[PDB]
């Protein structure tokens, strides 16, 4: 009875969010029509953090789905689950973003936004206890970019007591051309240091790296990344969806997760990856290779760490596997946060896989990630390219150099930490 | 035992002079948190209503 | 008279509070729905067993205990579960949102909307009782609700009882169990604030407890359920003084003279024996003299500390079953020429006994033994200072760099209150260390 309202927005958003939902309503046991036909009562014992119970015993997505072009939330619609959702929950409009943070968070996502509060309003009053919000969308596009990090603001303001979680899929020139990614993904950072609690970074630049290297995907398509999205979305909320002891909520997980409050980019890791012991699932689950943001843990320090195991498997063999590679890896867990590392088991597995495992990491080597897209961001804000893009919605030139500022500190940040000693 | 009685009771009247102390300085301290978020957040909102009008400008 | 009302917050005081009165029925011989066929006093009486049960005109059989939680889904398990007709539902008290393993909220933010009604359960309770002895209060140190709430219904039991004693089973941290990082400050910010508060605290270390039902009874990865049906049982043999009666039986007030000599040196450290599977105890009987040497080994604390390196300032032996003193004093005797207790010099070397006749139970389907005699040491210690110090030192490391610190000022507190409780625990070591010391 900890209600989670989920948002998806734009085009990326509502794809991983459709994914999610059919991954996890089969791990639920509800069918497309929103009918439970499980065999578990695990599946349904904490079944209202992400689905409401209509009359008649159908459980409805607490979910709401945006975008300011009807395309993608249309072929939601008419796909598998598109008739479990709530049709008054899409909200959508006609003029469209055109890959403009801009136009997303200023000006057409402005006209948009009001109508998608009266949803999130409506489906937060019927919450026993609401939790807070989860949102699936990109930083290098338009609408899930700009409008996104738009809803963010305008719902903390009403729910300032409540969690903001996201999913934030993180641009990559592997896996796309529009030369303005730049300028949006860091538009967007600027609002979730400030705005969020929790933010997962779904890179791209790794989603495309583990399809083509790992699984030997010569053309990896949308749908071959968002199977590993859709893979560690599942990981990393089974501790919310599933009875059990640890970050069994966003907030006790936001305590454990966040020293800081502007270091709350996770770099989320799964295993197995295969195109299997409880020694070699804890191994790959800390391999750069493994994770979903490409930076590797080993240019960094652990400032905290979440894993989450599932299937049936020996527990006295995760604890020892669990201090094993904390114990050999020492150096790469700050000395001054004493066992900042917990572990969770689940005996559900995921669909496919005797046992898997999960992993959620605040590390300080994320800061590969940001010098990324600092890098490609600065090299067209020197040239000034495509600003009228972005003036021509209003916006001034000081808002990109701040944005760049912002991104530049919690570098350091991270970097200071990094350093830091505790003698 | 009059002044068992005294120390008792100071100690029952500190206890409860400290706890309100604490609950009122805490809410106002919450109180205050929460306010400067809100403030920043309008602030935003101040400013997007200067950039649409920047642009109703520039036409 | 004698009543003791239990206080059990959060999830680990509600959960060993569950073992504890399943525990308590089955000593005692009351069923599941409060029926004590034995007890020929309908509606009330003067037995021992009264200063934990009330009776009903029914004859039901209710354990004076209030259970609290700020989120409803563990007391829920005691609303649906084996003992649910042992409880009047106003027993059982919950919220909607936990404090997120924060002290702040505990104390604070979500503790203060439900504390009012918290009292006034407690007072029910108080208004049956014809001379209130005292609370017992279980909880954990780490936890939000343990932490933060405890504190704060401390606090308020001290203005609303005055100096009504008030007794503590605390949950010290371990890393096998743990659920948040801040554990560490939770534990400082509570036991500072509830240092005044307290006439006595049992602490309790999950790894202590951890170790023990991996060695002794072989249980590979140990379960709550496993460690709280051991907690119960030294938590039966402090309180059966209380619930028992006998004319060796020594109330524990008694004890409690000698094992607090200054009011702030009020942490006992307890010591079981015997912890034996029922395979290990087949045709092996533990005689007195082999428990009594068990208490003196520190693998079987309930705290993880070295006493062979401080110095003792009481100790305490409270048998259970068939013990007679002959047994006693010879085992004892035979203790004091091996092992080295050393006392400070401003205490006697006495070692005070209570024999309670009542042998020890076992709950079914568990791992313990069922053995024909048991005995719980209560010794005061420098060397519980130890787990003071792991504890602080935990909180040093991260609050030089202030780690998760915005969690609590978000919720209204300030540093001044970190560095507040940190100086006190401070001061606390530095206490165990004085009184250490030889006289000039
Ligand atoms: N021995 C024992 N320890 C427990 C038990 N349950 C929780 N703990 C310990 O208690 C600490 C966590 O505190 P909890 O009691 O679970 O949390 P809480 O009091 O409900 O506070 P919040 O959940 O934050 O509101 C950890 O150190 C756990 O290992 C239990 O049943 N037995
Ligand atoms: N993983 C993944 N990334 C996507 C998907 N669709 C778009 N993206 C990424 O998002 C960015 C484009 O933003 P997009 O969501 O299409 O624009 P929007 O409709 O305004 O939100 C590009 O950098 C893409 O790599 C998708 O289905 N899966
Ligand atoms: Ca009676
Ligand atoms: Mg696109
Ligand atoms: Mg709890």
């Amino acid at each position: 009875m900890r209600e989670i309202v989920h948002i998806q927005a734009g085009q990326c958003g509502n794809q991983i969010g459709a994914k999610f939902w059919e991954v996890i309503s089969d791990e639920h046991g509800i069918d497309p029509t929103g009918s439970y036909h499980g065999d578990s009562d695990l599946q349904l014992e904490r079944i209202n953090v992400y689905y409401n119970e209509a009359t008649g015993n159908k459980y409805v997505p607490r979910a709401i789905l945006v975008d300011l072009e009807p395309g993608t939330m249309d072929s939601v619609r008419s796909g598998p689950f598109g008739q479990i959702f709530r049709p008054d929950n899409f909200v959508f409009g006609q003029s469209g973003a055109g890959n403009n943070w801009a136009k997303g968070h200023y000006t057409e996502g402005a006209e948009l936004v009001d109508s998608v509060l009266d949803v999130v309003r409506k489906e937060s009053e019927s919450c026993d206890c609401l939790q807070g919000f989860q949102l699936t969308h990109s930083l290098g596009g338009g609408t899930g970019s700009g409008m996104g990090t738009l809803l963010i603001s305008k719902i903390r303001e009403e729910y300032p007591d409540r969690i903001m979680n996201t999913f934030s899929v993180m641009p990559s020139p592997k896996v796309s051309d529009t030369v303005v990614e730049p300028y949006n993904a860091t538009l967007s950072v600027h609002q979730l240091v400030e705005n969020t609690d929790e933010t997962y970074c779904i890179d791209n630049e790794a989603l495309y790296d583990i399809c083509f290297r790992t699984l030997k995907l010569t053309t990896p398509t949308y749908g071959d990344l968002n199977h590993l999205v859709s893979a560690t979305m599942s990981g990393v909320t089974t501790c919310l969806r599933f009875p059990g002891q640890l970050n069994a909520d966003l907030r006790k997980l936001a305590v454990n997760m966040v020293p800081f409050p502007r270091l709350h980019f996770f770099m989320p890791g799964f295993a197995p990856l295969t195109s299997l012991t409880v020694p070699e699932l804890t191994q790959q689950m800390f391999d750069s290779k493994n994770m979903m943001a490409a930076c590797d843990p080993r240019h960094g320090r652990y400032l905290t760490v979440a894993a989450i195991f599932r299937g049936r498997m020996s527990m006295k063999e995760v604890d020892e596997q669990m201090l094993n590679v904390q114990n050999k890896n020492s150096s790469y867990f700050v000395e001054w946060i004493p066992n900042n590392v917990k572990t969770a088991v689940c005996d559900i597995p995921p669909r496919g896989l005797k046992m898997s495992a999960t992993f959620i990491g605040n590390s300080t080597a994320i800061q590969e990630l940001f010098k990324r897209i600092s890098e490609q961001f600065t090299a067209m804000f020197r040239r000034k390219a495509f600003l009228h893009w972005y003036t021509g919605e209003g916006m001034d030139e000081m808002e990109f150099t701040e944005a760049e500022s912002n991104m530049n500190d919690l570098v350091s940040e991270y970097q200071q930490y990094q350093d830091a000693t505790a003698d | 035992i009059q002044k068992a009685i005294e120390e008792n009771n100071n100690f029952i009247k500190m206890a409860k002079e400290k706890l309100a102390q604490k609950m009122e300085s805490n809410k106002e301290n919450r109180e205050a948190h929460l306010a400067a978020m809100l403030e920043r957040l309008q602030e935003k909102d101040k400013h997007a209503e200067e950039v649409r009008k920047n642009k109703e400008l520039k036409e | 008279m004698r009543e003791c009302i239990s206080i059990h917050v959060g999830q680990a005081g509600v959960q060993i509070g569950n073992a504890c009165w399943e525990l308590y029925c089955l000593e005692h011989g009351i069923q599941p729905d409060g029926q004590m066929p034995s007890d020929k006093t309908i509606g009330g009486g003067d037995d021992s067993f009264n200063t934990f049960f009330s009776e009903t005109g029914a004859g039901k059989h209710v354990p004076r205990a209030v259970f609290v939680d700020l989120e409803p889904t563990v007391i829920d398990e005691v609303r649906t579960g084996t003992y649910r007709q042992l409880f009047h539902p106003e027993q059982l008290i919950t919220g909607k949102e936990d404090a997120a393993n924060n002290y702040a909220r505990g104390h604070y933010t979500i503790g203060k909307e439900i504390i009012d009604l918290v009292l006034d359960r407690i007072r029910k309770l108080a208004d049956q009782c014809t001379g209130l002895q005292g609370f017992l209060v279980f909880h954990s140190f780490g936890g939000g609700t343990g932490s933060g709430f405890t504190s704060l219904l401390m606090e308020r039991l001290s203005v609303d009882y005055g100096k009504k004693s008030k007794l503590e089973f605390s949950i010290y941290p371990a890393p096998q169990v743990s659920t948040a990082v801040v554990e560490p400050y939770n534990s400082i910010l509570t036991t500072h604030t509830t240092l005044e508060h307290s006439d006595c605290a049992f602490m309790v270390d999950n790894e202590a407890i951890y170790d023990i039902c991996r060695r002794n009874l072989d249980i590979e990865r140990p379960t709550y359920t496993n460690l709280n049906r051991l907690i119960s049982q030294i938590v039966s043999s402090i309180t059966a003084s209380l619930r028992f009666d006998g004319a060796l039986n020594v109330d524990l007030t008694e004890f409690q003279t000698n094992l607090v000599p200054y009011p702030r040196i009020h942490f006992p450290l307890a010591t079981y024996a015997p912890v034996i599977s029922a395979e290990k105890a087949y045709h092996e009987q533990l005689s007195v003299a082999e428990i009594t040497n068990a208490c003196f080994e520190p693998a079987n604390q309930m705290v993880k500390c070295d006493p062979r390196h401080g110095k003792y300032m009481a100790c305490c032996l409270l048998y259970r079953g068939d013990v007679v003193p002959k047994d006693v004093n010879a085992a004892i005797a035979t203790i004091k020429t091996k092992r080295s207790i050393q006392f400070v010099d401003w205490c006697p070397t006495g070692f005070k006994v209570g024999i309670n006749y009542q042998p020890p139970t076992v709950v079914p389907g568990g791992d313990l033994a069922k053995v024909q005699r048991a005995v719980c040491m209560l010794s005061n210690t420098t060397a519980i200072a130890e787990a003071w110090a792991r504890l602080d030192h935990k909180f040093d490391l991260m609050y030089a760099k202030r780690a998760f610190v915005h969690w609590y000022v978000g919720e209204g507190m300030e540093e001044g209150e970190f560095s507040e409780a940190r100086e006190d625990m401070a001061a606390l070591e530095k206490d165990y260390e004085e009184v250490g010391v030889d006289s000039v």
